[PDB]
Formats: structure tokens, C-alpha cells, sequence
């Protein structure tokens, strides 16, 4: 149904 | 209702894969607080509301206090 964007590369 | 903050700029127009969610996903930037309401649903992402307005959320985008 309604999709996620994808997770990135590192947190800050 | 729960506290969620952001790890991520998120701008839906250019970063959702969804063509609806520029107006059915919240805007935020890192360090944003989110009213979080309910739970996750199904699809990965919550209900809440930022600066008056309310939207959908990727839960990969965003962390529980």
C-alpha cells in the first residue's frame, strides 16, 4: 500500500 | 500521544516515493518534535501532527523518546 522512503546513509 | 524526534530532513515532493505525499506526508527537519497519535500502522508510518498540521510519518525517519 503506502511505501516508505528509503533509510539514508548515517544518523546526524 | 507519544513523542517522536526527527533524525532526518524529510521533504515528501522530492524524497517520497509516494505521488501523494506531499500533501498526505508531514514536512520536518532533524530535531523536530512529532505528536505522535496511536500506533505505527501497517505501512510503517504514524499519525501526527507538526507545527498545526497533520500528516503521515516514516518511522525510519524518526525516533521514540
Amino acid at each position: 500500500g503506502r511505501r516508505l522512503p528509503p533509510t539514508p546513509s548515517k544518523p546526524s | 500521544f507519544r513523542y517522536f524526534v526527527a533524525m532526518f530532513d524529510y521533504d515528501p515532493s522530492t524524497m517520497s516515493p509516494n505521488p501523494d505525499g506531499c500533501d498526505e506526508e508531514l514536512p520536518f527537519q532533524e530535531g523536530d518534535t512529532i505528536k505522535v497519535f496511536g500506533d505505527k500502522d501497517a505501512d510503517g508510518f504514524y499519525w501526527g501532527e507538526l507545527r498545526g498540521r497533520r500528516g503521515y510519518v516514516p518511522h525510519n525517519m524518526v525516533s521514540e523518546v
